[PDB]
DNA sequence: TTGACTCAACATCCTTTGCTACAA
DNA sequence: ATTGTAGCTGGATGTTGAGTCA
């Protein structure tokens, strides 16, 4: 569950731009603790919700 | 400290979080392999570059059906991928050097610290990666996609084909330092996206790398795209092989440029664990849009066959946690050989003039437990059952060890009419498995399930799950709930839920 | 340049129902 | 006072990197 304002960064990283993924997992990760959680057990949501307004 | 520097490892910590960045950073690179893929489908792309593809050429890629000699075909089918190799450097007029290390494995060193500092953000929109490909101006990884592309508008069933580089969560060390000289020029020396094509007359993928090294090629056992040398798999280890059709696919195509999958390559991936297996597995679900085929019923005989061909390795160390083999060195102390069975190989010691060690066979090995161990799954010794081994163990003491064929599914009594449970010497009922909870019961788990049972005054037994292990020392029993009739079952979860009136 | 070693410091797995001393 | 509570697992095996040597 993250804002709106990183998950526009996150997709257009991850599309057009994975060059510079690794500051911005660096970031986005120290500024949410639980994604740690998430990604573990949930991927296929993580991946579906990159792929929504995608 | 110093010392903490010679042996150059890291903290258990960082072991874990660099473990799992590796996972978030490997969903990110499918995920953009998955983006990038749909882009080369787009129709106002395609109808483009159809036109840099004569007439000849694209006969040649649809080859007419021969009886005869299908190889024949194959052939013709080749030469059209060549000449669509060439009017493609022809079409691609500029190609540039990557900024920064492109998509090739970064260190953790390279990671930390790249936080830290700004950079040009040069944003990438879909419309921007278009018109690169329709004029030609793009690093190495655009052209192969371009080049992807230009196939696909030709009707061809071409891959993407990606190898994803997250960070080596394998790689422990504190100090995470590389060889500055030659360090681009050896990174550059394989490529990281490249095309498959698929021939229906051979029945395999055709491997084509248009751009970096320029060849094609039918990988049997080894592919030239495979990274090879010290030096150059410091930026490419190849572990996660993705390979993106037209119909939005995606399939772990790895086992097909990785001569050693199954010693080498596995002991590097997220997979190699249980948790890891089924991880991966949901990860390429969530990108799979598209129903099986006959094709990847084709592409796994083949991956299937290269297991069976890889077979025992070379060396020792690759011989350590294998999938389908054991050392006979490396068999616990836990396990016996089954019955009427020997090595299936050996392995010669380098270092040591005629040294060999039998190997056999993960399937042909046994696993035993104890008569408690056995118990703690809900399972009891069959009457006539003698043992298989004996170990000697302190608390010396000889415990007898059995095997799965000598034990015998355990069924706990049934409730009385009042479910009354029948408990053990504590006051409780062992509940270890689904199997132990007796079959007219349920267990109900939950902090204030014992307060409110209780409460109602009614018939109960409490669940010793599992042990903690604790405090200057001995063992204490995890009560974690209730074994009740079924029939008060929303009875407790009633009185459950109004704890704080009882 | 190769891996099989040994070293040394961790980590992880298997264990699987308290006991004594003393302040109140 | 004779109860309520603070304070006393772990050993066998597996994994990681360095360093050395044939």
């Amino acid at each position: 569950g993250l804002t709106v304002e990183d998950l526009l960064s996150l997709r257009q990283v991850v599309s057009g731009n994975p060059e510079a993924l690794a500051p911005l997992l660096e970031n986005i990760s120290a500024r949410y603790p639980q994604l740690r959680e998430h990604i573990m057990a949930n991927p296929e949501v993580f991946v579906s919700m990159l792929l929504e307004a995608v | 400290d110093a010392r903490r520097t010679s042996r150059n490892v890291c903290s258990n910590e960082e072991r874990k979080r660099r473990k799992y960045f590796h996972m978030l950073y490997l969903v990110c690179l499918m995920v953009h392999g998955f983006i990038r893929n749909e882009w080369i489908n787009s129709k106002r792309l395609s109808r483009k570059l159809s036109n840099l593809v004569p007439e000849k050429v694209f006969e040649l890629l649809h080859p007419q059906k021969d009886e005869e000699l299908p190889l024949r075909s194959t052939r013709k089918l080749l030469d059209g991928l060549k000449k669509c190799m060439e009017l493609w450097q022809k079409h691609w007029k500029i190609t540039k050097k990557y900024d920064n290390e492109g998509l090739y494995m970064r260190t953790w060193k390279e990671i930390e610290m790249s936080a830290n500092n700004k950079r040009k953000f040069k944003t990438l929109k879909r419309s921007d990666f278009l018109r690169a490909v329709s004029k030609g101006h793009g690093d190495p990884d655009i052209s192969v996609q371009g080049f992807v592309a230009m196939l696909r508008a030709c009707n061809v069933n071409a891959r993407l084909i990606m190898s994803c580089q997250p960070p080596d969560f394998t790689n422990m060390k504190i100090d995470t330092s590389l060889n500055g000289n030659n360090a681009y020029k050896d990174m550059v020396k394989y490529p990281i996206f490249w095309c498959e094509v698929w021939d229906k007359f051979s029945k395999k993928w055709i491997t084509v790398d248009p751009v970096n090294l320029k060849t094609i090629e039918q990988v049997r056992l080894h592919s030239k795209l495979a990274p090879k040398g010290v030096a150059c798999c410091e930026r490419n280890m190849l572990r996660y092989v993705i390979a993106y059709d037209r119909k939005y696919g995606c399939r772990d195509v790895t086992r097909r440029y990785a001569q050693w999958m199954n010693s080498k390559v596995r002991k590097r991936r997220i997979t190699k664990d249980d948790f890891g297996e089924k991880w991966f597995r949901k990860v390429i679900t969530a990108l799979h849009h598209r129903k099986r085929t006959k094709i990847d019923d084709y592409e796994d005989q083949y991956f299937f066959q290269r297991d069976e061909s890889e077979g025992i390795p070379d060396s020792v160390q690759d011989l350590k946690n294998h999938p389908y083999y054991v050392l006979e060195q490396d068999i616990k102390q836990t396990q016996i050989v089954k019955p009427g069975c020997k090595e299936c190989g050996y392995l010669k010691v380098h270092g040591k003039v005629g040294k060999v060690l039998k190997v056999y066979a993960k399937r042909d090995i046994a696993d035993l437990k104890s008569a408690r161990q056995w118990y703690m799954n809900g399972r009891i010794l069959k009457t006539g059952s003698r043992c298989k081994k004996v170990i000697k163990r302190t608390v010396e003491e000889d415990e007898r060890l059995y095997s799965f064929e000598d034990t015998e599914l355990y069924i706990p009594p049934l409730a009385s009419a009042s479910g009354e449970i029948t408990k053990n010497t504590f006051g409780n009922i062992e509940v270890f498995a689904p199997t132990m909870i007796p079959g007219n019961c349920c267990l109900v788990e939950n902090p204030v399930a014992i307060k409110a049972a209780r409460f109602l005054g009614v018939e109960f037994a409490p669940a010793v799950t599992s042990f903690k292990f604790e405090r200057g020392s001995t063992v204490k029993p995890v009560l974690s709930g209730i074994v009740v009739a079924k029939w008060l079952r929303e009875a407790i979860e009633t009185a459950i839920d109004g704890i704080e009136f009882i």
